[PDB]
Formats: C-alpha cells, structure tokens, sequence
RNA sequence: ACCAAACCGAUGCAAACUCCGAAUACCCAGAAGUGAGCAUGGGAGACACACGGCGGGUGCUAACGUCCGUCGUGAAAAGGGAAACAACCCAGACCGCCAGCUAAGGUCCCAAAGUUGUGGUUAAGUGGUAAACGAUGUGGGAAGGCUUAGACAGCUA
RNA sequence: UCCUAAAGAGUAACGGAGGAGUACGAAGGUGCGCUCAGACCGGUCGGAAAUCGGUCGCAGAGUAUAAAGGCAAAAGCGCG
RNA sequence: CUCAACGGAUAAAAGGUACUCCGGGGAUAACAGGCUGAUACCGCCCAAGAGUUCAUAUCGACGGCGGUGUUUGGCACCUC
RNA sequence: UUGACGAUCAUAGAGCGUUGGAACCACCUGAUCCCUUCCCGAACUCAGAAGUGAAACGACGCAUCGCCGAUGGUAGUGUGGGGUCUCCCCAUGUGAGAGUAGGUCAUCGUCAAGCU
C-alpha cells in the first residue's frame, strides 16, 4: 500500500543530500503532506532524512 | 635524562592524545603500582623528581621500576622572533599518558609504606594518579 | 638547511574497475611496477602500463602461487 | 561458589552499554565443548563477591542460567582500564574428559627464614606468579606452595624445581623452555 | 668483581615503520517514483575573502594568529531568539487584513503567556565566573570492623 | 622521490627530509646456461676477516646513478 | 641561448637623495588602544634539607597549579 | 600398483616415524663414437645393462612448529543532537584487530598404465 509523509522541518540549512531526498519524494514545503507508493526504494529515501519527516502511517 | 641514543630523525610532529589505554594498564612486575587517571604528557625532568622521591622514602630495599619512557622531541622559539622562519629547536622530550596507564611500580615493601611512597611521587606530576594492586 | 622542492604529481592511479567495458587502447593501470601483472588479455607496455588488446569485462583476480594480483579481461 | 544468570537477548553497542548503567548488569558468554555458545547477563554486584576471593579464578564455579545448572571454570576478564571494574566475563562449561587449561597462584610459603636471607643480606624478588596449569577436571589444584627457606644467596629457582603434585603438567616444560621463578640478592 | 653482543621469556612506542584493517568517499552497471544533461555561439562579472563546525601543519595543541581539506552561513537575507550581538540557533519577505495554528525561546513584575501538578535535592544568594589542593558540609549506595560474655566515651589506679 | 595529503585523482606554508644539469657501441638485441648475503666447522706464511671444502640458508644480497614502488618466464650473474 | 629571474622584456644596463617631488594605502611599519601571556610581577601546593637538637620562628633545593595586565614580546582588527 | 600434464595456492607447509620394487623410476657401468667442461663425463650428452631401493622419490602415520579460526565483548566511524567543549556522551546505522573454544598430516581433472 502507500504511506503518508509531513515535512516538517525546513530544507534551508541542510546539506545538498538530503535536500535532495526530500525533493525526491515530492515535497514541496513544510506541511505539505504526500503519499508515496511503499517500495524498497521510497522508504530508502525515508531513512536518510527520518529527522526532517514525519512517517504517520 | 631518559632520551634516546640515535634517533632517526630530529623533529616531529605534535598529533593528538586520544583514546583510553589498554596495553600498559596491567601490573606485570611490581605488587603496587601508581597509574595515572587523567590525560596528560610528561616532560622527563619530572620523572627524575618522582623517581628521587621514592629511592629516599624506602632507603633500605624494594625495587623500582619505570614503565614508560620519553620518546618525543618538542620544540620551542627563542624570545622576540617573529614568527614562520622554520621550526626551533629541540629543548626537552616529552612521554604521552592516557588513562589507565601505569607509571610507577614497586614490590618489596609493605603496602603502607609504598602507599604513603606513592604519595610523594604524585606531589611532583601534573596528572591525577591513583593506587592499584596485583591481581 | 632550507628545504622545499617538491615534484609535480604524475597521477598515478587505477582506471576502469570491475565492471567496465574496454575497447583495444584503454590503459586499465598507469602503475609504478607491477602492483598489478599483466592476466589474459592485457599487454603490460613499457613502464609496465597495462593495456588491453581484447574487448570485454575487467575482472581483478588474485592466481597462483606468490599470490600475485592478475587484471585479465573477461569476453563476456 | 555460586552465581545466577540470564538470557540476555539483545546484542549489540547500544543495548550492552544500557545494561551497564540503567540496570547494573554485566555481559558474559558460556560457550563449551558440547554445545552452542550462549550469551548471559550477570550483575556487577555478584561477581564483585567472587573476583574478591582468592582462589576463585582456579576452581570450578556452579552457575544457574535459568535454573539451569552447569559447572563452569571462569578464564577471561574484560574490565574497564579507566577506572577500574568488571566488563563481560567469558566462561567455561566443564566436560568429564577434555583436558583443561588455566592459571594458577603461587605462595612463596616459606621466607621468612632463608639461608640467603639470615646469613648474609638477603633480598627474595619474586618475578613470575599465576603459573597456569594443564589439568584434568575432576582434581583441582587451587594452588602450588613454593618454599624459598633453604638454599642460597645467589641461586635462582627455575620451573623444574618446584613440583606439580598429583600428575599435573606445565605448559612451559611442554615448550622447549624453562622460566627462572624467583631469585636471592644482595640488596643495594 | 668488567661489562657486554647474540639467543630465550615477559614488557612499551613512531608523520617520513607494516603480518593486518573498517566506516565513509569514489567509479560502472539495475531498475521504480519525483524534478534542466551535453555541444556550438553572443555578453559579462570574478581572480583582497570573512567566521563557524569537523579532520590537520605551524605556534605555547596561545591569539577575532597564519597556511590547507570539506560542509554551512555572511558577502548578496530581512523577520523571531541570545539584555544590546553580519558569520551562533529558528526561518527564507509579491501585495492587503483590528483573522487562526506553530518553530527555536519561554510563562512572579518591568514584558505577551502556569505564583500549574508530582517526587526529591541545595542555605551558599550556590544558582548568577576558575586550578592544583584542603575539610566530622550534607543526600544516596554497597562494605566491612567490634558489641548486653558489657564495645566505644567518658570518671575512676 | 618520500612525508604533510583526510584508504580514487588533486591540494598550501621562508613546513619536515634528500637528489639531478649525466653515463654506456655494451652497461643495447637474442639464444643458451647459473644463483644471494650472511652463520658457522676444516684448512700452508693472511687470519676478527682474502682463496679452497663443506653443511645451514629460504633475498636479510644485487639493481651504472637519490629515495620510493618492484623483481624465479628472475628486471640479478656469465658466455656465443 | 644559463639574465639557472630556468613560459625566456633588448644584440647590448650599476648606485645615491637628510635638497627632494606627484599619485595612492591603515591591502602595510614606528606612538597610543585591542586580542594573547611565552616573559614578567604576586601567590599557592609537596618538603630534601639548615635553623647546635628540632622541615614549617625564619628560609626551603628538586618539581607542580594559578592570578594581575605592570615590561621584553607575538599578531596586524581601528586611524596615513 | 606408477608415470606425464594440469586445477587450487599452507586447513595443501616443515619436522619426526614407517615403507615401496624388478613393471615404472632412480642411482649405476663406460666414453669408443655424438657432445661437453674460462680445469674436471660433476653438470651437459651418447651407447647400456648387470647391481641396488642405500641415497633420492612416492605412499602411510604423528598437531610437536607453522597455518587457518569461531561466538561474545571492545576500539574506531556516517547522519541527527548534547555537555564540565586541547576530550567525551545520547539516539540510530555500521562494526574490526588482538586474544579464546577449537581446527588442519589437503581436494580434484586428463591420458598412458597396475584388480583396474
């Protein structure tokens, strides 16, 4: 199934990977929530920026 | 003082003081021992007062070992030289201490009198040293 | 008494790991003497540059006695 | 003799150092001949007990994983170089018939009078202990008496003099070598 | 009574010493999702850098010292926090509103919001500057040592 | 050429250490052969150590020239 | 071909100025400030000893931990 | 029963001990004749067995040296945050080296050739 994902830190003083990894995911600022197909790959991305997100089911 | 015969080379770097020490931490001569419990590096004239402390508060027997040695030349500018014209001279050598490692050991003695021994052989050593025992 | 003077870097090094695929000139190793001999289908030049001859897969494998590192390229 | 253990299913960095201060606890293992090995939590409190004992490193040990009962002989001791207390243990299980290996204290029991020590000037410098052993399980040796009282100032005591009782081999004589054990000096 | 190779055993240490040996970073291949690579032309500006974090040289492991490697912020970024405080935390301003929820920081009075609830601790105004070192300050946790056969103190020879 | 240099390349300092401004017509090609230093015991005037014989070796030698990386198909040694 | 000042200004090049002059600079020195304390100056810890005996009435070798910014410095942030 | 050519490079090595002939193999006899020695039939080569398994070589045994080597713990380290901040600690991913229990007197392939 899918998961739903909440930005909710800023992107601005981060390094150039993880900004990245948001930016893979499709957020676009903080409070935008999206929901993203559950594969070994999205939640690989999920892993490296836990701190900036908000995995909430 | 205690310094090498011939050394390969005749300045080195400074580097770091890191880590704790588990090689030198155990009593392997000795029955009383004097290791040292904070980080710090010693200057090799302080060894020879804290070695003439001990040969006189015993004067009759026991024997005296000292585990660790100086290896490490360090330099030092002469007065009113400014600065970046190559690197000074070499003036003293220096051993390096990380905590846990054991300075001093005696065996011979009894355990009172190498306690209050060991007591004045910390007096002269900027680390704080403590006493252990052979297991 | 004074002493700087360094050289210029010749940029040694490996190129061409793994998985790669080669052609016939690729040089695979500058190389400083024979870290790395010369496997199947390789050439080994003059400062002992290896090369290929062949086409196909680089491959690094350790052979035989004296445990000596062997660069062959692998037609696969 | 005795301590009483767990199971400790949880392995790594981060869950052995919370044993260490939330709880008091200290790691060990209990691997053997017969089986598997098998990891244990023991407290810091206990094995203070049997750490302090003398002849306890030496002598077969009872313990009581679950009420698991197996004999165990303890050889290792990771411990803590700063300040100074026990890290995980690392014992034995003992079979009827496999051979044994371990270290065992010296006495020195009688120095008091020496004829290199009343005669003339005499010092008695003790270099080895914990000489170790080459046993068979059911008979301990706890200890080895060692009697420097009778000859010499200037002799040393090699590891052919003093006696192993019972049928007990050194390890040292089974290399091709003979360490000296103590010494009688003249003092300076 | 000299010393002292060499050899056996225990024992330490190297940027210019290695029987070994990671994490990361690099390369090339595979795919899913989300959102801007190469090549040729026109026009420039720059080539005095600053601090901070993590690895280092030099220095006295001194300086808001100085030369490098890498990420961030100033430069070229306002707003809120640190009493005032480019570069440290928070967050990046298209414009209007006498609308609501939050971040770091906070809730006695200057000063917007708890003289909130619970369990202990410190009497020094510690909080609200500091070193070897010293001491019947106190709270907790395991220790032992001796003791109604009379211990320790005390007054009794 | 090494170190600083952070296990890809690169990378500073009036930062630590050293070397070149050439030799060779064989010191090149190729075929064929062959192994070091040292240890030790025996041996005429050497004698701690020359040549010879022997056992042990297991690259600790050698490489035209500095150091680093190498070398049993020996890249080391000899002859046509 | 050695400006070997090794990307090499010309075939062909030394000095003075307190008699000096123009254009600039706190990108850069001497005076005072500023950060820093190696050096200083004031202390304090162990106590070998001498002080006839007696370490602390007075001193205190061998060595360690600080405070003040007072002078010899370090750096070059302000003002040419 | 052996002999050749490989595969794999020590868990395959070294040491000790035992053991094999008339098929193989090795030593062996003589150099006249090929051919060889900066001297030498030592090595190289040729005509050849008798003789022997001594040496050598293969097999079969021993873990005495060597060599491999767990599990657990520990060092270090990527990202996020801390603190008394020349050094460490917390959450999370990763995880040696050394040592311990123990292992190892190898395993195969192609032909000629020995039950075969």
């Amino acid at each position: 199934a899918t998961v739903k994902v909440t930005l909710v830190k800023s992107l601005n003083g981060r390094l150039a990977n993880h900004k990245a990894c948001v930016k893979g995911l499709g957020l676009r600022r903080i409070n935008h929530t999206v929901e993203v197909q559950d594969t070994p790959e999205n939640r690989g991305m999920i892993n490296k920026a836990y701190y900036l997100l908000r995995v909430e089911g | 003082m205690l310094q090498p015969k011939r050394t390969k080379f005749r300045k080195q770097m400074t580097g770091h003081n890191r880590g704790l020490a588990h090689r030198g931490s155990k009593v392997s001569f000795g029955e009383y021992a004097l290791k040292a419990t904070s980080r710090g590096r010693l200057t090799a004239r302080q060894i020879e007062s804290a070695r003439r402390a001990l040969t006189r508060h015993v004067k009759r027997g026991g024997k005296i070992w000292i585990r660790v040695f100086p290896d490490k030349p360090v330099t030092k500018k002469p007065l009113e030289v400014r600065m970046g014209k190559g690197k000074g001279g070499v003036e003293y050598w220096v051993a390096q201490i990380q905590p846990g490692k054991v300075l001093y050991e005696i065996e011979g003695v009894s355990e009172e009198l190498a306690r209050e021994a060991f007591a004045l052989a910390a007096a002269k050593l900027p680390l704080a040293t403590s006493f252990v025992k052979r297991t | 008494t004074r002493n700087g003077r360094d050289s210029e870097s010749k940029r040694l090094g490996v190129k061409l790991f793994g998985g790669q695929a080669v052609k016939a000139g690729n040089i695979l190793v500058r190389l400083r003497g024979t870290k790395f001999h010369a496997g199947y289908g390789v050439g080994l030049g003059k400062d002992h540059t290896l090369f290929a001859k062949v086409d196909g897969v680089v491959k690094f494998e350790t052979k035989g006695a004296f445990g000596r590192k062997y660069v062959s390229i692998v037609a696969a | 003799f005795i301590v009483n253990a767990q199971v400790r299913s949880d392995l790594g960095k981060g869950a052995s150092r919370r044993l260490r201060r939330n709880a008091g606890l200290v790691p060990a293992v209990v691997y053997g001949g017969d089986k598997e090995p098998q990891s244990v939590t023991l407290e810091l409190r206990e094995i203070a007990k049997l750490l302090e004992n003398e002849a306890a490193f030496s002598h077969v040990i009872a313990l009581n994983v679950g009420g698991v009962k197996e004999t165990v002989l303890i050889k290792a001791l990771q411990r803590h170089p700063a300040k100074g207390f026990v890290m995980h243990a690392d014992f034995l299980r003992v079979v009827a018939d496999h051979k044994l290996t371990a270290h065992v204290p010296l006495h020195f029991i009688n120095e008091e009078v020496a004829v290199g020590v009343k005669q003339a000037g005499g010092e008695i410098s003790h270099t080895i202990s914990e000489v170790e052993v080459s046993c068979l399980p059911k008979d301990l040796p706890e200890f080895i008496e060692v009697d420097m009282a009778k000859v010499e100032l200037g002799q040393i005591v090699h590891l052919s003099d003093l006696k192993a009782p019972k049928g007990v081999e050194l390890v040292q004589l089974a290399h091709g070598n003979d360490l000296a054990v103590a010494n009688i000096h003249a003092s300076r």
